[PDB]
This record gives structure tokens, C-alpha cells and sequence, in this order.
């Protein structure tokens, strides 16, 4: 019983025949799923997991700036004092379920309980050979093409009362977001505006059940860079970013219409894999959409003595994305076999 | 070795803003929650909030929303902190600090020298200084007691000797008072009977601030 | 919301005695995480006590951290004079109001003296009547200022002084400023100080 480091490897169905980024590097980099996958119920154990403490997100986190790094053709590179300039093609862009694997002598153990809060002890144990299939999407604010919870929504904190530790919300029904570029820059996101009220009802009963009888308040960011005060994401090639504020402004207490968000295609962004900006050229022409499915939120608590409203509010924040891979990682350790 | 290196006192009137550094040496600056708080003369320690430095995502106290804006510089590791629509409770010393563990980002090891910030209609005024010697009627003891007024100075601080720093006995120097916007104390020397006024006692006030540099005898008056 | 009650406001003990230092949360915060910090007059405080126990490095063995979860509790087993400070407790983002160390020393009375405006201040506008309250322990004292043998209290700005470090006494300032207008109405000026040595205060007068 134990956390040991092996080096994982992934596996994935990519197709030689698709020009999707994704698809060439797991061809040249994973092997083929198993086509009969073995699971293996244990003693009933009571192990404990710890996805803030899970050594296959930087792994995962590896692999994605590798890919990343080789596939991404951005026109120029800021790093520590240099800057690369290389030709920047436009790409087909659409990420692709990626399996780790164990190798030889280890084992991935999978936490199988429902209510499971991210730390702790799970007493529904198995075994398994590979994860399930895991899109790499990267997002700030909303989880997009993840994994759903399969009962009810769970909340899940490396500490809820620390208010400096970030907020992993994993939703149990995906709320559908639609974004497109029109057939250049203007762009815009629909999210039914009923199903997401409904949704936020449901979430703040759920963080309010450790700040018990408080008034919940979800409202806009409070600053810092583009990439966490807008909704940002990767459709097509293009990085949109857009307006969040009309999600996250409301209040809700122990008690269709389309949200449509404007965004923006930027071709100047800050890294998220390390510090530095990249720009990428100009949109494509022709139409742009790209359909996700919302399934989690990332968000941070105001700190802070009490003024006067029993209020506590939460503004989304995120960026380091190490976080979106534990939120769906959570559930997995690697161990050595006995 | 981390070391956390801050700007200079600033004065400034009420409404104005303020901005304050606060510089990174011996770490991975990015690596590590950095915390601004201040403390108020007589109150408790105050945090108003928090900045992670590698997307500069910030946390503000709930009484500072609206008022604070906090920023880095991740090119010259350094961070810093605007307040706007200062008024004249937000005098006090503030500190950037940081801790050093990463599991639990609030044990603080690491803090910079602080930065005093005054908040004032005033400008940059220099003390009227008084001499207190006994009253004609004064009785006398075998010591006697004398005093000198330092007020309606700004800024902080001065100093203050008796014969020019050679006697290095008796001196009692007092505590600042706000009563206009501006500071005022005082301080007292003790000195045998017998000695004064035969031979010279005199406090000698420095106000480097204001390049004053008084000295003043203490003899007993005859009230005009 | 963490409230952390501090226990004593201040407290007196003299060299060489154990301090025991109070923490009460309004609620369980656990042992995990609370912290207690020392501040010197004119320094930033400085961390003494993590995780309800351990002490960090160059901490003396005279500190001693423990603590139920709600309430915690630093010991100092012999207190040294350069322990004489101010210490807070706190978790995340709340503190204490913080304790004051402070030394025993002999019940001295103060040398009371009062002195009158002078006559600059007078042809400025402005009369100051400053009593000095010299050399006394413990810090609890009262003055109280009387004009021609009405009780005033408008218009007094008092300031204490810490301890002094030779003789570990303290001393306190007293200044009534007014108008020339309202100071030259009235004759008589008294300053009467009460310590635990002369029941009734100590006057000193002028007309
Ligand atoms: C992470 O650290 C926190 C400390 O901040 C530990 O949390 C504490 O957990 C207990 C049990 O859930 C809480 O008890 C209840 O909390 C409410 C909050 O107001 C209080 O009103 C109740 O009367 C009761 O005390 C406790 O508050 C909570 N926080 C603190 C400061 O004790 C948590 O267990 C730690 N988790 C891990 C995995 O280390
Ligand atoms: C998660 O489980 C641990 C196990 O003790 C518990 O301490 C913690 O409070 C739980 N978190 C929530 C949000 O209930
Ligand atoms: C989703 O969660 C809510 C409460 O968290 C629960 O009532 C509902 O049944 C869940 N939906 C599904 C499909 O499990
Ligand atoms: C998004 O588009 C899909 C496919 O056209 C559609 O089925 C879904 O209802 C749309 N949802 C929203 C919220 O626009
Ligand atoms: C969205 O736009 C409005 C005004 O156009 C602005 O006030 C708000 O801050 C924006 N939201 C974000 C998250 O940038
Ligand atoms: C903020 O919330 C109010 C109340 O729901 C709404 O009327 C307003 O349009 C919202 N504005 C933004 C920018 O979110
Ligand atoms: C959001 O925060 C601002 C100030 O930070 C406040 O004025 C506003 O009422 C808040 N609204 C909600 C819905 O939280
Ligand atoms: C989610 O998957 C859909 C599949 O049609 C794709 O169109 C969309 O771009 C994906 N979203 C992200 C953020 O990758």
C-alpha cells in the first residue's frame, strides 16, 4: 500500500488517417487500447487517495506540453530572454481520449465510490490495467468534454477552509455550451440560461453544506490575467476567450432563454505551460463552432473577516492547469505489486 | 536565501492612491502565495489579501473590495500593490510576506522591511518647539524636572538628546500624538537641583525630515 | 469565521517565570495549522510556533506550543528579557489582538510634575499645559485635569511610553492645549495623578 513512481505510458485508438494533432502524437507515442479491459474488485479496502497529492498529473501534465510543444505552431515564442520566430500553419484541433497505463510490476487502483470528496479513504477499491479515456481539454473557469459524477454533484478541496486552495466543482449532468465564429475576431457562446440557474441551485446547496446556512453568491472574477477572468479555451485552432461575467452574478439562498457570451479570438496569449506569450496568426476564414459539453467549475473563495452578509462568494480562477487534470485523476494511484 | 526588499515611506493626503513594492530574491518566484498586510498604530495586524503570481489571480479582503489592486511584475520578480481613495485610517506600516511551505502557504518566515505610509491633508510641516521649565512658583525639590514640546510635525520622527547626547541619564522620549493631522510629543530630562541652572542643560531636537536642529537652554523664567 | 480570543491583554510576570500564553477559537480549527508569531517594537513578527508544535529554526527551547484544536497554548519555561514582546496567534487569514509580556518591577511612584504654557506658545495662539508622569509601575494609572477648579476632560491627549529598558519603569505624557481665547479666562490649573502609593492623587498646581 503505497504511492510509488513508475514511468506510465498511454494508450489511445488514434486513427493514421485524421490530420488531428492529438492523433499523431499518440500514434507515434501510445499504443492501441486493450480491446478486452480486465477490472479487478478488491478486499474492500479503505485505501486512501489523495488527488492533490497524485503524481500522474505532472506526468499527464508532461505529455501535454509535449504535445503541445510539437504540435502547436505558434508565429512567436517569449521564454527567459529569448523569443522564436518558426512558421505557424493552422492545424486541426480536436482532442482525443488518452488512456495511462501501468507497466510491468504496477497497477493503477481506482476509487469506485460515489461520494467519494477527493481526499481520504475509499472503500469501494479495484484494479485496473489503464484509466479510462481522458480528454486533455484545456479551459479556464469551466471543465469542458470531462468526466460527469455519477450520482450527485461533488465538491472536492485539498482544504475547503483555506480559502488560498482553489475549488474543484465536478457537475453530475453536462450542461451543453455552444460557441461559434460566425463566417473575424467576434465571436459568441449560448448556454441555456434556465439550465444553468437550476444547476447553480443544486451547486450552492452543495458548498453550502460545509458553510452551513450561509447566503452563496457567484460572482465575476476579481482580476488577473486574460486567461483566468475570461472563459478560455481551445476550438479549432482559435483561442477564444470570452465573457463570463454574465455565468457567475447571482445569489442564492437556503430557499430556453440563451446566456450568450461575446468573446474574442486573440492571437496574443500568455502561456499557460510556462510564463511567457505566444502569438498565434489570425483567425481562418469560413464558419467556426465548436459544441462542449460544461461538466465542472474551479473556483476560489473570497477570504477575509465577516463585514456584515452571512455572504460567501466565489469567483472562478484556475489557470494552473494541473487542476484540470486532477479533476479527473482523482479517482486513480499508481502502486507497486506486493 | 529568500529575501523580500520594499520601497520607501511615502506621504500622501486623503483621496490620493498609493503604491507599494515589494521585491523577491533566493526562490522561484512563481512558486510561492505572496500575502499583503499592514498594521495600524495600536491595532491588530490586517490582511488584505493575497496574489498568486503566476496568473496574478488575487483574493481581496471583503472591506478592501473596490479600494485594492494587486499586480506583479514577473520579469523583475517583483510585486505590487495599488490603494485608491486613501482617507485617514489607512495610515500604518504595510508588509508583503510569504511562507515557507508550500502545503500550507501561511507560516511566515519571510517579510519585508515594511513601509510606512502616512495619510494626510498636511504636507511636509515643521515642529514648533517649546520649553518646559518650572512655573516661577514652581516648588522646588531636590531634583527638578524639566521638559521640551515638540508639535504639529510631519512627518515621523525626531530625536531628541540633553546637553548633546553627555548626559546619558534621566531621559524619557514619548510616543507621537495625532491631533491635527499632524504629530506632537515630548520628553522629559531629570537633573539635580544643585546643578541647574549654576551649569547649562539644554534639549537638542533633531527633525531630519524638515532639516531642523534646535537647541534649547533651559533656564527658570520669570513670567514677562 | 475563525475568532481568536487572546488571554492576557497584557501580562506581567516577572524574569525568569513560565508564561502561559491563551488562544480560544469560537469554534474546533483543529491542531494541524494554528501559529504563533513574536513582534519587537519596530520589527515585523516573527514566526515562533507551526503546526500547533513544532518550532522552526532558532527558536529557543523555552517555547513550547500546545493546543486541544479550539484553544492553544504557548509556554515560555523561563522568560528571558529579550522575550518581552508581543505575541499573536493565528490560522489562515486570522489573528489575535495579540499579548504583551511585560516586567515586574517595584511598585515606584511617580515623580509627578507639572508644567505650565509658556509664554511663545501664549503670544502663538495656542496654550499647552504639559504634566510629565515619570518613573511608575505598574502600567495602570489615571490623571485627571481640573481648570479653576472645574473638572475638564475635553481637549487631553495622553501618551504612554514603553518600558524602560535600564531602570524598567514607565512614564506617560499629559497635554492640554486650548485656544488663548478660553486658557486666559480661567486662573487656576491642576494635574493630579493617582497611583497605588498615594491613595488620593498627587497635585501639582499653578494660577
Ligand atoms: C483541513 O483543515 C481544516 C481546518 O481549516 C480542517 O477543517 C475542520 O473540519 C472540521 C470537521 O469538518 C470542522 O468542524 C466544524 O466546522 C464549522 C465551520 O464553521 C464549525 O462551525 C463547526 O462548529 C465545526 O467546528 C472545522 O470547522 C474545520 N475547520 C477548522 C478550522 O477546524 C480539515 O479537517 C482539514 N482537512 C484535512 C484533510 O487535513
Ligand atoms: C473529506 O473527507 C475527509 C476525511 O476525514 C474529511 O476530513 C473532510 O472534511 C471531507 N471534506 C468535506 C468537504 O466534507
Ligand atoms: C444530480 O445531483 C442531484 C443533487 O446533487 C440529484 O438530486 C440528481 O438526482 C442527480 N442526477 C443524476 C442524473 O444522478
Ligand atoms: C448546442 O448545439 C447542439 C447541436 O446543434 C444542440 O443539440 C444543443 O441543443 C445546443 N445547445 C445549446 C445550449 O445551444
Ligand atoms: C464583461 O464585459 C463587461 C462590460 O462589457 C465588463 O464590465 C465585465 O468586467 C466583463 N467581464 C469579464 C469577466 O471580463
Ligand atoms: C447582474 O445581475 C443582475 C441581476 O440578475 C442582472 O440584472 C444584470 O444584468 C447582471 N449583469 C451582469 C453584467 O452580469
Ligand atoms: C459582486 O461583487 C461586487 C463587489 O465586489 C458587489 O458590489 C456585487 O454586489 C456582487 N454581486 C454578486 C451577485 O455577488
Ligand atoms: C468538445 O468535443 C466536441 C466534439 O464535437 C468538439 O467539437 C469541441 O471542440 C470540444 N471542446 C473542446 C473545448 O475541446
Amino acid at each position: 500500500w503505497k504511492e510509488a513512481t513508475a514511468t506510465l505510458f498511454c494508450a489511445s485508438d488514434a486513427k493514421a488517417y485524421e490530420t488531428e494533432v492529438h492523433n499523431v502524437w499518440a500514434t507515434h507515442a501510445c499504443v492501441p487500447t486493450d480491446p478486452n479491459p480486465q477490472e479487478v474488485v478488491l478486499e474492500n479496502v479503505t485505501e486512501n487517495f489523495n488527488m492533490w497529492k497524485n503524481n500522474m498529473v505532472e506526468q499527464m501534465h508532461e505529455d501535454i506540453i509535449s504535445l503541445w510543444d510539437q504540435s502547436l505552431k505558434p508565429c512567436v515564442k517569449l521564454t527567459g530572454g529569448s523569443v522564436i520566430t518558426q512558421a505557424c500553419p493552422k492545424i486541426s484541433f480536436e482532442p482525443i481520449p488518452i488512456h495511462y497505463c501501468a507497466p510491468a510490476g504496477f497497477a493503477i487502483l481506482k476509487c469506485n465510490d460515489k461520494k467519494f470528496n477527493g481526499t481520504g479513504p475509499c472503500t469501494n477499491v479495484s484494479t485496473v490495467q489503464c484509466t479510462h479515456g481522458i480528454r486533455p481539454v484545456v479551459s479556464t473557469q469551466l471543465l469542458l468534454n470531462g468526466s460527469l459524477a455519477e450520482e450527485e454533484i461533488v465538491i472536492r478541496s485539498e482544504n475547503i477552509t483555506d480559502n488560498a486552495k482553489i475549488i474543484i466543482v465536478q457537475l453530475n449532468e453536462t450542461v451543453e455550451i455552444n460557441c461559434t465564429r460566425p463566417n473575424i475576431r467576434q465571436a459568441h457562446c449560448n448556454i441555456s440560461k434556465a439550465k444553468w440557474e437550476n444547476t447553480l441551485k443544486q451547486i450552492a446547496r452543495k458548498l453550502r453544506e460545509h458553510f452551513k446556512n450561509e447566503t452563496i453568491a457567484f460572482n465575476q472574477s476579481s482580476g488577473g490575467d486574460p486567461e483566468i477572468v475570461m472563459h478560455s479555451f481551445n476550438c479549432g485552432g482559435e483561442f477564444f476567450y470570452c465573457n463570463s461575467t454574465q455565468l457567475f452574478n447571482s445569489t442564492w439562498t437556503w430557499n430556453n432563454i440563451n446566456i450568450t457570451l461575446p468573446c474574442r479570438i486573440k492571437q496574443i496569449i500568455n502561456m499557460w505551460q510556462e510564463v511567457g506569450k505566444a502569438m498565434y496568426a489570425p483567425p481562418i476564414k469560413g464558419q467556426i463552432r465548436c459544441s462542449s459539453n460544461i461538466t465542472g467549475l474551479l473556483l476560489t473563495r473570497d477570504g477575509g473577516s465577516s463585514t456584515n452578509g452571512t455572504t460567501e462568494t466565489f469567483r472562478p480562477g484556475g489557470g494552473d492547469m494541473r487542476d484540470n487534470w486532477r479533476s479527473e485523476l482523482y479517482k486513480y494511484k499508481v502502486v507497486k505489486i506486493e | 536565501q529568500v529575501q523580500l526588499v520594499q520601497s520607501g515611506a511615502e506621504m500622501k493626503k486623503p483621496g490620493a492612491s498609493v503604491r507599494v513594492s515589494c521585491e523577491a530574491s533566493g526562490y522561484t518566484f512563481t512558486d510561492y502565495v505572496l500575502h499583503w498586510m499592514r498594521q495600524a498604530p495600536g491595532q491588530g495586524i490586517e490582511w488584505l489579501g493575497w496574489i498568486k503570481p503566476r496568473y496574478g489571480a488575487v483574493n481581496y479582503a471583503h472591506k478592501f473590495q473596490g479600494r485594492v489592486s494587486m499586480t506583479r511584475d514577473t520579469s523583475i520578480d517583483t510585486a505590487y500593490l495599488e490603494l485608491i481613495n486613501l482617507r485617514s485610517d489607512d495610515t500604518a506600516i504595510y508588509y508583503c510576506a510569504r511562507s515557507f511551505d508550500s502545503d500550507y502557504e501561511w507560516w511566515f518566515t519571510y517579510w519585508g522591511q515594511g513601509t510606512l505610509v502616512s495619510v494626510s491633508s498636511a504636507s511636509t510641516t515643521p515642529p514648533s518647539v517649546y520649553p518646559l521649565a518650572p512655573g516661577s512658583a514652581a516648588q522646588t525639590n531636590s531634583m527638578v524636572t524639566l521638559g521640551c514640546l515638540v508639535k504639529g510635525y510631519f512627518p515621523e520622527p525626531v530625536t531628541v538628546t540633553w546637553n548633546s547626547g553627555s548626559l546619558s541619564s534621566g531621559v524619557h522620549t514619548f510616543p507621537a500624538v495625532l491631533q491635527s493631522d499632524l504629530y506632537t510629543l515630548s520628553s522629559s530630562v531629570t537633573v539635580p537641583s544643585s546643578t541647574w541652572p549654576s551649569e547649562t542643560v539644554t534639549c537638542n531636537v533633531a527633525h531630519p525630515a524638515s532639516s531642523t536642529k534646535v537647541d534649547k537652554k533651559i533656564v527658570p523664567r520669570d513670567c514677562d | 469565521e475563525i475568532v481568536l480570543t487572546q488571554s492576557p491583554g497584557t501580562l506581567s510576570l516577572s524574569p525568569g517565570e513560565r508564561a502561559t500564553l491563551s488562544c480560544r477559537a469560537s469554534y474546533f480549527i483543529s491542531r494541524d495549522y494554528l501559529a504563533w508569531y513574536q513582534q519587537r517594537p519596530g520589527q515585523a513578527p516573527k514566526l515562533l510556533i507551526y503546526g500547533t508544535t513544532t518550532r522552526a529554526s532558532g527558536i529557543p527551547d523555552r517555547f513550547s506550543g500546545s493546543g486541544s484544536g479550539t484553544d492553544f497554548t504557548l509556554t515560555i519555561s523561563r522568560l528571558e528579557p529579550e522575550d518581552f514582546a508581543v505575541y499573536y496567534c493565528q490560522q489562515y487569514e486570522f489573528f489575535g489582538l495579540g499579548t504583551k509580556v511585560e516586567i515586574k518591577r517595584t511598585d515606584a511612584a511617580p515623580t509627578v510634575s507639572i508644567f505650565p504654557p509658556s509664554s511663545e506658545q501664549l503670544t502663538s495662539g495656542g496654550a499647552s499645559v504639559v504634566c510629565f508622569l515619570n518613573n511608575f509601575y505598574p502600567k495602570d494609572i489615571n490623571v485627571k485635569w481640573k481648570i479653576d477648579g472645574s473638572e475638564r476632560q475635553n481637549g487631553v491627549l495622553n501618551s504612554w511610553t514603553d518600558q524602560d529598558s535600564k531602570d524598567s519603569t514607565y512614564s506617560m505624557s499629559s497635554t492640554l492645549t486650548l485656544t488663548k481665547d478660553e486658557y486666559e479666562r480661567h486662573n487656576s490649573y491642576t494635574c493630579e495623578a493617582t497611583h497605588k502609593t498615594s491613595t488620593s492623587p498627587i497635585v501639582k498646581s499653578f494660577n
